[PDB]
């Protein structure tokens, strides 16, 4: 009777309901967990959605049974969770097939015309070598797709229900100069109470339309008030990055670690900062990536203004005694010891100036976590530059930084099995390059080091900063 | 001194329906969400007191597997009280009660009493089976009828003490 204790204590979420799932081979069990799943809340199984989808693709028929009743009546509650099934579906199989085919079956039709039409934009683009050209055929492209809004159109990306009603097809822009080159666009939606209940808006038919490296709030101001639908309390300014020839999965697994992560740091009170983006995944070879606003590489940080990092935070913050700069300083301690322990826990190799990000408050934000646990292309270093911005070696703030990493590692070391699982799931017969090797997840637990005392992980902290170094 | 009456009580039905777990939480309130396969037959007891009169329920857990299938039958032998089980979440268990009602007018007695018990009803969001229709299918065939959960304790000691209590009255008024 100890296991329905446990089941029925307080100690069971949605984690230790998977975990048993996923280990559990007695079919009273599963039908439970089966079951189980019901009682909880949507947006708690919602972060577990491709765990549990990728349980149903690769393990026992048994635990797909158990798993499937849930899945149809969430189908048929939200259409967008019908969306989102149907894509990590067809994404992670190379059985679900049939269950795909029956969701897309059913209404979802111009929601997929609408994604088509933006990964055939995108892969129209690729006869231009140029990212300004690429930019002016994109604006091109997209001023076609106006006609055919407003429909019963959303962006998954978005933490609210709504319907996509404007595209100001001037403000997009390519990111980059490669074949399959992803591009930033804006969309003018209309958020809902729920996009089942509601039907589409009407539709309603040269000063604002100029692309400027303005902030997002100024940027909105600017799309809003040429916008036809912006005088409506309703509206709402979304953006989205549409990547035609890029696999998001491995991404998807970093987003999650980094979700968890950074529930831990929070639920232990360690001051890190991460900034997890959400991740889109529509294929095996493609899908969309919501971008962190106002905020830029350090690579183009110190291409346009020519700076050092250090002289760009003393031009943008101010001097040494000004506030500012403290706070700034403060943030790029606090976001380097978080994503260095990210970085060593999930092994994100390829890391340059290109890869990190830089806000406004000074926190830095690593991006593209491709190439993660055993797959490698470099691994996250600390430059002269990032020391000098943290105040030298013997600094207060350097010493606060590896106290940062010490204290969140020991945070992440008294919550490993929630972190471990995620990836663990994830590895069920994949044949993504980041499980490569036959123990990933040995290694992973390893880079815990459950065996050490606190004293052995702050000499593994100085060993590892030295290193890194 | 000596009990008034020895009812003789099989539990039969499809296997994995619950009847090892609706014996265990009716006689030693326990139970086990990784039970196994049972093996021939299990026994347990337990005593009632009925109009005066004291009453040893002597209480055979049937194997629903064919492996002891035969075993089983010879326990369908003397008995006076007979629970069928199915499980509502699988309709399967529920097909084949006609089959257990078959094979228990083969090598059982006649005026046997039968109570249809539908195990496993906290399984809400699983159920296969509607209550209503099987509720129907009971009264058809004159059969007792009762939906059970040996997990929460639901309507277990509820459906014993009615067949019981219902055999005592058969046995009483024939006499
Ligand atoms: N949720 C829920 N699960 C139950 C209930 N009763 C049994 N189970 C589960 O179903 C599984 C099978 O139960 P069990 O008692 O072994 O069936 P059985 O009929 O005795 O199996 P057999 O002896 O004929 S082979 C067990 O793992 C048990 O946990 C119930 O009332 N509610
Ligand atoms: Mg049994």
């Amino acid at each position: 009777s100890w296991l329905l204790r446990l089941f029925e204590s307080k100690l069971f979420d949605i984690s230790m309901a998977i975990s048993y799932l996923y280990n559990s081979k007695e079919p009273g069990v599963q039908a439970y967990i089966g079951n189980r799943l019901f009682c909880f809340r949507n947006e708690d199984v919602d972060f577990y959605l491709p765990q549990l989808l990728n349980m149903y693709i690769h393990m026992d028929e048994d635990v797909g049974d158990a798993i499937k009743p849930y899945i149809v009546h969430r189908c048929r509650q939200s259409i967008n969770f019908s969306l989102q099934c149907a894509l990590l579906l067809g994404a992670y199989s190379s059985r679900g097939t049939k269950l795909r085919k029956l969701i897309l079956s059913d209404r979802l039709a111009p929601e997929r015309e609408f994604i088509k039409s933006l990964m055939a934009i995108g892969k129209r683009l690729a006869t231009l070598p140029t990212k300004e050209q690429k930019t002016q055929r994109l604006i091109s492209e997209l001023s076609l797709l106006n006609h055919k809004l407003p429909a019963r159109v959303w962006l998954p990306t978005a933490g609210f229900d709504h319907h996509v009603v404007r595209v100001p097809h001037t403000q997009a822009v390519v990111l980059n100069s490669k074949d399959k080159a992803p591009y930033l666009i804006y969309v003018e939606v209309l958020e809902c109470e729920n996009f089942d209940t509601t039907s589409v808006p009407a539709r309603i038919p040269d000063p604002s339309a100029v692309a400027l490296k303005e902030p997002w709030q100024e940027k909105v101001r600017r799309i809003r008030e040429g916008s036809p639908y912006g005088h409506l309390p309703n509206w709402r300014l979304l953006s989205v990055i549409v990547k035609c020839g890029d696999d998001l999965r491995q991404e998807l697994l970093a987003f999650q670690v980094l979700k968890q992560l950074q529930s831990i740091w929070e639920q232990e009170r360690v001051p890190l900062w991460i900034k997890p983006y959400k991740i889109l995944v529509i294929s095996a070879d493609s899908g969309m990536i919501e971008p962190v606003v106002n905020a830029v590489s350090i690579h183009q940080v110190k291409k346009q203004s020519q700076l050092s990092l250090l002289d760009y935070f003393l031009q943008e913050h101010g001097s040494y005694t000004t506030e500012a700069f403290l706070s700034a300083q403060r943030n790029f301690v606090q976001s380097c010891a978080g994503y260095c322990l990210v970085c060593y826990l999930l092994q994100v190799k390829d890391r340059h100036n290109g890869n990190i990000l830089l806000d406004a408050e000074g926190h830095i934000i690593h991006i593209d976590f491709g190439f993660i646990l055993s797959s490698s292309p470099s691994a996250f270093k600390l430059t002269t530059e990032f020391v000098d911005v943290m105040g030298g070696l013997d600094g207060d703030m350097f010493n606060y930084y590896k106290m940062l990493m010490l204290q969140g590692l020991i945070a992440a070391r008294k919550h490993m099995d929630k972190v471990v699982q995620i990836v663990e799931i994830m590895q069920q017969g994949s044949q993504l390059p980041c499980f490569h090797g036959s123990s990933t997840i040995r290694n992973l637990k390893e880079r815990f080091h459950m065996s050490m005392t606190e004293e052995q992980l702050q000499l593994l902290v100085e060993q590892m900063v030295d290193g890194s170094m | 001194d000596e009990y008034d009456y020895l009812f003789k009580v099989v539990l039969i039905g499809d296997s994995g329906v619950g009847k090892s777990n609706l014996l265990s939480r009716f006689t030693r309130n326990e139970f086990n969400l990784e039970s196994k396969s049972t093996i021939g037959v299990e026994f347990a007891t337990r005593s009632i007191q009925v109009d005066g009169k004291t009453i040893k329920a002597q209480i055979w857990d049937t194997a629903g597997l064919e492996r002891y299938r035969a075993i089983t039958s010879a326990y369908y032998r003397g008995a006076v009280g007979a629970l069928l089980v199915y499980d509502i979440a699988k309709h399967l268990t529920y097909e084949n009660v006609e089959r257990w009602l078959k094979e228990l007018r083969d090598h059982a007695d006649s005026n046997i009493v039968i109570m249809l018990v539908g195990n496993k009803s906290d399984l809400r969001h699983l159920r296969a089976v509607p209550t209503d229709e099987a509720r129907a299918f009971a009264e058809k065939n004159g059969l007792s009828f009762i939906e059970t959960s040996a997990l929460d304790s639901t309507n277990v000691e509820a459906a014993f003490q009615t067949i019981l209590t219902e055999i005592y009255r058969i046995v009483s008024q024939k006499q």
